[PDB]
């Protein structure tokens, strides 16, 4: 993984020069943001239970999919599909501290299409539930974190369509 | 030099995977928090994930109780944990034995 | 795939395997020295049966047309039928053995031999059941008396979501209040000098309320009241007073 | 691992060939596929 | 099903049926006629099962299905008495196959996770199971009860 | 794994039915069948060595590929595809006893074709021997279970090819 | 393809040198024995019709892979196996006649053993069969083209085990 | 960089990051402003440090560049001088990250092994580090000075 | 591992052949050059570092690649790469011993090429470093075991291309 | 491609067997139902477009897969999938004619998957629009010619899935 | 092949959107340099094989690769990798055009790799020469449109990397 200061510094070293006022100017940006990103981060840590249980009762709590036959219809399922939901949230609060995606690209997204796939588990489904989380959480912190994890949030719901 | 110059040579790596890893171990006089969170750091690493999707809840019940109360070491507990009915269900039924 | 269609299933050849001792029978030299006898009709001498006698058209003309007299369908089959053609010995190819026929096995539709049967089943599987049951109601009793005596209310189990879960289950179910966080993630705490500090009173000391509101909670020695919990005495510690500095306090140790 | 420790994942590099087939195991997720990653190795001419 | 639970066991250790296996999976087989004969009588009296054990969870938890309990109001205590009858279902299956893999590997795995994340309370569930329990004993012989509620018993013990 | 009664069970849980008529049809089909399938069990329990000694004797043992360039020639190739010949005999003794071919898609089947090509296990020697192992096995168990053992000997062999 | 003096030449030219001492000695030994391979040639296109036959007869003719169940049971297959041997014999004639077995690998040998095994065809007694075509091959032509077309059979025959 | 090592450790134990965690990362976003005002500092004054380093240096070990030393020549005393150069800028590097990684990761892992294979005595380039490091502090406050030195001083240590 | 009295056993053991008069001169030839080989290996032994380092000195020391961005900047990658190399010139030395490039195959370059692959590793700046190490070793043991040398480092080369 | 008739005297030919009385069975078997299969072929290629329309009207035509984003939202591919549905009901049609899916093996379902996957074309929902189908086939042709016909359509299914 | 405004409208019309402030920033980005663009195309087509002669006159004329041994050594290799390379020279012109390099992805990199390694092509070599192109069309163009191509360049190289 490397956050937005490991990427800078990255950049700077793969040419052998020192950090010049471009890597200044995304260091700063950086450093101003990082006090609303606590501010999140530990919002979402205090209500990540509600939000997926608000996000689950919005998106996919009545339709058929929980139904028999559906792709979540036992316990095991259901509960499965919560913790894939947790696992979600934590990795976008993640890449939202971080400033970079690349935690959800080596953690998360890599071969996650192929193992939904050869398990069956609905794609459409699992992005809806994803930006109905996205609603939920943007709400809980505010408009500028919102957008925030909403940049993380899509770029999972990009990486698994 | 641009981004698609950069994000080659930045990638070029075994990884930082490598140099990104904590390991557990019991030290001297833990409390019993600490013996739980490696309890189930184990679980991760014999199961892959945390146990509470796949399991109903009194399987490795008295293996849990046993170590944070300090009777067997993390050795003991790591292969009463691999001959639980929990591993011959995930690991051994739906597989070949190659 | 078509009519003349090669299966290493349907391939009863040593042509994978190199046995070049195995042909078939070409020479009338081949039957004294090589070759033992057909195993079916169709691989008979032709014209012949499969022991070696020529064929006959197998069915004759029915003397004695008659319903009741007379062959038919409700006829009992004669013992020396079976004695003609030689099944009656075992080393013959149509020996029957009816000791491993579906028909020898008992019927299940009668009544006698299923209720013979299920007391056979239950007598087995009573210990197993049993002992089951009992690990489960162990593995709760368990957890009930470490979620009252403070594991899961660990910050690092308070910051996970099913830890969280665990914690409102443990109040919704009325075993024990876990302290957690406020929405904003500051920790919660009654008395505002130090974190997580929750209140008493009134209930941490009442018995018979371990695992209040779970269903036929068994937990310690149910089956009886409990000593009556007196001890108001003072003995003297010899060796072993806990020896503190004079003229002075310990701040804090 | 000794006795105190739990085993992690062990980025190897000489036992020829353990390197790759120990990041394809840890790199794939549960249940990712039914592939059997090393079926054997290939034979070598000899005994 | 205790065939398949044989078989497992016996695969691990790379070794045929013992006798004693094969005994138990004979008299398994004797006893199905009467275990159908059970599950009959329990699957087609499944509406009066589920009515009287909602009745007497509801006077027994009040609670559930007072204002602003978890089922409160008409859909909530209609998605309840469904769970209820998913249960029975499940008892029935257990019962014709001689064994709770059924019923363990089909709504007891990761139970209480599920009701955490829906916000109902486990300890209701297990009430109105051991409600169903009863009414549904009361309509079998003795020996037929007691081995009935033989799986009733085990998921109120997996439900704790 | 899953035998005949899970199959069914399996049937009908997927669509929210109790069990009806078919189902008893079928239920009944096996229950009848079970004691039979117990006593053939057995037999073959008593008898694996010598049914596995004979099939080899009457496949492979005096043909070319026992002598030196052979695929068995030396011990330890002898010693390993008899290990093969017996988990074939138990894993079809399992799926005669459950009456599902499940558990030899899932525990014989799966990979196996691989293992043998990138091993150079001669494929056609292999299924020979089996079908010698099943002409044994009937023989020993009688006609009715001889062709259930059959049905599981025939199913590895198609697996396999 | 390339021939004894196409590799020699090849050889030469990869280093950058002048055919030397060496190249001019293995020139000079194909040079000797070219009319004895144009012989031996001419003698085994007037016989291939009567080679494959006896061959054929010599090695499975009369066992049990003729026979229903055998691999070469149908007339297509019959026919279809001797167009094979037809193509091993005039492959190696053109082998013998280049002193070069490249032929062999880029034009018969490529993907062969891969096509058998989808197909089913034994291994063992093509093999076989190559070896008695090695025998009448050798006999006819007498010693030295014998053993020179020997050695072209034989590497068809390690190409394909 | 002090966020991502905070989420590594805190990756292995399964959890959040603990408040202490996030008061460090808050703490670190709020002094990034003065971290990149010392970066520009030492960033931009590279000619005379590294200049001057070198002149401490070859003072102080006159054989690495005395007639056959490895540094013995222009060119070998050019590439020395890159190689100290090099350092200043890891050092810069790690004055914004917040922590050594920046410097250990690269030029610190194997730099043993590396030295040891070009015949370079390694105790020089810890001599000339040291120069550097006197040089550099000299255009410090003293707070700065301090805070700057810490990764010399790492420096100096990872190559004893 | 087959050295080539190992190889030569196992062609006539898989004949059922005893060793006829090409084994006795195939094992005539090996107990020819043992001495040279082991007075090569021992040699070799003794100036392993500074074959290496010249290697690298005289290939890739100067180059771009161990410039920033280079694949082998960093101080872990160049330790990396050095350890490599030893590794090639080590298991050149068994080969030349064993007279039989089989342990290169089994121990070396199986798996090779895609774990450079995966790594991101330059394969022609491999070779040519290869190359330069094959020079100085040729050079340090006179003509006949460079040779013999030579054969094993453009077999690992080839195996890597 | 081989239908009933075709595999019973596959299955006879391949022991060098006369078709004896359990031949004579499965061929009485396929006659009787044959006129039902003819009936129910036509009925079949009478109606083709008004059942794949409402087939696709009851499993797809209002889901998201339709709009922006889906796999089937530009003409090309709404037009694409309807042709991917009529060959699904005509092959369906040929193997309930001959009754054998052989047909579905040779024509259909051999690199299916691997093509669907290539493409992007989701697997899911291709099999309930082939089980939509399936209900208005049934529904069309009556009981037992769509229990024969959902024979094949589940074949297919299974063989996608 | 997508430009950058048929990237833009797929974007928009992938979800139902109407092109908003986002869409209409990109395409007035695009619509700025387009006249750069066609500039630079025009003179990069009156130059191409002066340029292609001087990159390969710094970059692979004189080395080892171009002599007897070498890859590229006949006058055949020759003409066909300066054919290779005017190929390379045109596809990043287009891409240049198009402000999007999903040409290269269609009509270059695919399957490039994997002729260059059946043929035997060094890719280091190539990547090398390509490299060098960059510089002499950079050159040549300017800064600005060195820096547009040079992003096109490094896509073809890691593309082939
Ligand atoms: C086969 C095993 C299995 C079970 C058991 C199961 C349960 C299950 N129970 C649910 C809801 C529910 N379940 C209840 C149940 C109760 N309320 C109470 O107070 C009582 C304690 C209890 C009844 C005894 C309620 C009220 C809901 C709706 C919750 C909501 O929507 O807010 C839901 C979400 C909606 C739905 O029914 O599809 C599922 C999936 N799923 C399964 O696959
Ligand atoms: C850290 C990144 C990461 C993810 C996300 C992950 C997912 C993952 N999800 C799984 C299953 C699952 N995932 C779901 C999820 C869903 N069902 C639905 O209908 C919804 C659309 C969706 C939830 C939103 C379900 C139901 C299963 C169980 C499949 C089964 O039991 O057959 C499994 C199989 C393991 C097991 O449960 O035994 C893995 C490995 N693994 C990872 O390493
Ligand atoms: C016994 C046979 C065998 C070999 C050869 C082998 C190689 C091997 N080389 C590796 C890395 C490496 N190999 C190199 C090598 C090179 N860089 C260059 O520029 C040069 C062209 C080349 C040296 C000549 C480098 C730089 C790495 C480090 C990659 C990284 O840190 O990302 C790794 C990753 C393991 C690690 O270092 O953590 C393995 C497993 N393993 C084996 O089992
Ligand atoms: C199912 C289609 C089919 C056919 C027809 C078939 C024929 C066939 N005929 C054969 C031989 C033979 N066939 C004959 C037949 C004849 N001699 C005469 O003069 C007559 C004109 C003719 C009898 C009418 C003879 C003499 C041989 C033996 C030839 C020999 O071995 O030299 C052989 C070699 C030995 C064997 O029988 O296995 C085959 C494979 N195989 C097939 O799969
Ligand atoms: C130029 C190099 C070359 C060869 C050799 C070659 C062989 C080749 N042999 C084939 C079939 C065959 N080959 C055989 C051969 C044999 N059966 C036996 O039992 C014997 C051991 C063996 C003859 C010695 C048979 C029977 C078939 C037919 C398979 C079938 O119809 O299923 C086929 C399938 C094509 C067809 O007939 O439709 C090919 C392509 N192709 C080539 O390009
Ligand atoms: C970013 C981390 C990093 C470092 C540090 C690094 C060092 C490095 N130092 C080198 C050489 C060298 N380095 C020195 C250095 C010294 N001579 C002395 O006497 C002094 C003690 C010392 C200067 C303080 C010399 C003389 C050479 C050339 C050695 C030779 O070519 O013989 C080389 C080979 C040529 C080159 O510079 O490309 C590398 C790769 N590479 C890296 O990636
Ligand atoms: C972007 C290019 C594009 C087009 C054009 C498109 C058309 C399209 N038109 C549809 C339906 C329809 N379209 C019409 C249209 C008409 N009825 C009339 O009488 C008029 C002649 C006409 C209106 C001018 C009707 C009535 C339906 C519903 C048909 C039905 O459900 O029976 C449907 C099925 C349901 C749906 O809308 O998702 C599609 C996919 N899809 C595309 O991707
Ligand atoms: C085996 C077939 C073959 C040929 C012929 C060949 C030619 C060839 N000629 C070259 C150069 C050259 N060739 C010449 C030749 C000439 N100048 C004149 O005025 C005369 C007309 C002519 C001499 C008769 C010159 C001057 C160069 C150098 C051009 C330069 O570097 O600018 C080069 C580039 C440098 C090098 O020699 O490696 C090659 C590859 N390569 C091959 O593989």
């Amino acid at each position: 993984m490397q956050d937005a200061i490991t990427s800078v510094i990255n950049a700077a070293d793969v040419q052998g020069k020192y950090l010049d006022a471009n890597s200044v100017e995304k260091l700063r940006g950086y450093f101003q943001t990082g006090e609303l990103r606590v501010r999140a981060a530990a919002t979402i840590a205090a209500n990540a239970a509600t939000i997926i249980k608000e996000a689950v009762a919005k998106s996919l709590l009545y339709s058929d999919i929980t139904r028999p036959g559906g792709n979540m219809y036992t316990t095991r399922r259901y509960a499965a599909c919560i913790r894939d939901l947790d696992y979600y949230l934590r990795y976008a609060t993640y890449g939202m501290l971080a400033g970079d995606p690349s935690i959800l690209d080596e953690r998360v997204l890599n071969g996650l299409k192929e193992t939904y796939n050869s398990l069956g588990v609905p794609i459409g489904a699992t992005i809806q539930a994803i930006q109905a989380m996205k609603e939920v959480t943007g709400s809980l912190v505010g408009s500028d974190a919102g957008k925030e994890m909403g940049l993380y949030f899509d770029y999972i719901c990009s990486g698994l369509s | 030099q641009n981004l698609y110059s950069i994000k080659y040579k930045v990638k070029q790596g075994v990884s930082k995977l490598r140099d990104q890893q904590k390991i557990f171990e019991t030290k001297g006089s833990l409390s019993k928090d600490a013996y739980l969170s490696i309890f189930q750091a184990a679980c991760r690493q014999i199961f892959e994930r945390d146990i509470s999707t796949f399991v109903i809840g009194n399987e490795i019940e008295n293996i849990k109780i046993q170590f944070i109360k300090g009777q067997i070491s993390v050795k003991e507990m790591i292969n009463a944990l691999g001959k639980s009915s929990v591993y011959l269900k995930e690991f051994y039924n739906p597989y070949p034995n190659i | 795939s078509g009519y003349g269609d090669y299966s290493y299933s349907t391939d009863r050849t040593k042509g994978h395997v190199n046995q070049y001792y195995v042909d078939k029978a070409r020479s009338r030299s081949d039957w004294g020295n090589r070759n033992v006898l057909p195993a079916s009709e169709g691989d008979a001498v032709l014209g012949r049966t499969a022991k070696g006698a020529v064929a006959v058209p197998e069915f004759g003309i029915p003397q004695l047309d008659d319903p009741v007299l007379g062959f038919g369908p409700d006829s009992m089959v004669d013992p020396r039928i079976a004695e003609a053609d030689g099944a009656v010995w075992r080393w013959d190819a149509g020996f029957v053995d009816e000791s491993m026929t579906l028909a020898s096995c008992a019927d299940i539709s009668d009544e006698a031999v299923a209720d013979e049967a299920f007391a056979k089943f239950r007598g087995s599987v009573l210990a197993e059941r049993g002992a089951m049951i009992t690990k489960a109601e162990s593995a709760t009793a368990s957890v009930i008396t470490s979620l009252r005596d403070g594991l899961y209310s660990g910050e690092a189990q308070l910051l996970t979501a099913s830890g969280q879960r665990l914690a409102n289950v443990a109040g919704q179910e009325k075993i024990a209040t876990i302290s957690g966080y406020t929405w904003d993630g500051q920790p919660q705490t009654e008395i505002p000098g130090k974190p997580f500090v929750k209140s008493i009173g009134a209930m941490d000391y009442m018995d018979g309320v371990e695992g209040g509101d779970v269903v036929a909670a068994k937990v310690g020695a149910f089956w009886k009241p409990k000593a009556p919990k007196e001890v108001p005495y003072k003995r003297p510690m010899g060796a072993n007073t806990p020896e503190l500095p004079y003229n002075t306090v310990p701040r804090l140790v | 691992f000794g006795e105190v420790r739990v085993p992690f994942r062990r980025f190897p590099t000489l036992p020829a060939a353990n390197f790759p087939n120990t990041n394809t195991l840890f790199d794939k997720q549960t249940k990712q596929n039914s592939v059997v990653i090393v079926p054997s190795f290939k034979a070598i001419t000899g005994n | 099903s205790i065939v398949t639970k044989s078989i497992v066991n016996a695969d691990a250790e790379a070794r045929y049926l013992s006798p004693g296996e094969l005994d138990r999976i004979k008299s398994f087989v004797l006893s199905g006629q009467r275990r159908l004969r059970i599950a009959q009588t329990l699957t087609e009296n499944r509406e009066r099962i589920v009515k009287q054990g909602g009745q007497q969870l509801f006077q027994r938890r009040p609670d559930v299905v007072s204002p602003g309990g978890n089922a409160y109001g008409e859909e909530m205590t209609a998605t309840c008495l469904r769970d209820l009858d998913y249960y029975l279902r499940l008892v029935t299956y257990g019962i014709i196959a001689g064994d709770v893999t059924p019923i363990e590997e089909i709504g007891l795995v990761g139970v209480k996770e599920m009701y955490s994340a829906l916000g109902t309370p486990i300890s209701g569930v297990a009430e109105g199971i051991r409600c169903m329990k009863d009414v549904a004993c009361s309509l079998l012989s003795g020996e037929d009860a007691a081995e009935v509620g033989f799986y009733f018993d085990y998921t109120l013990a997996a439900m704790q």
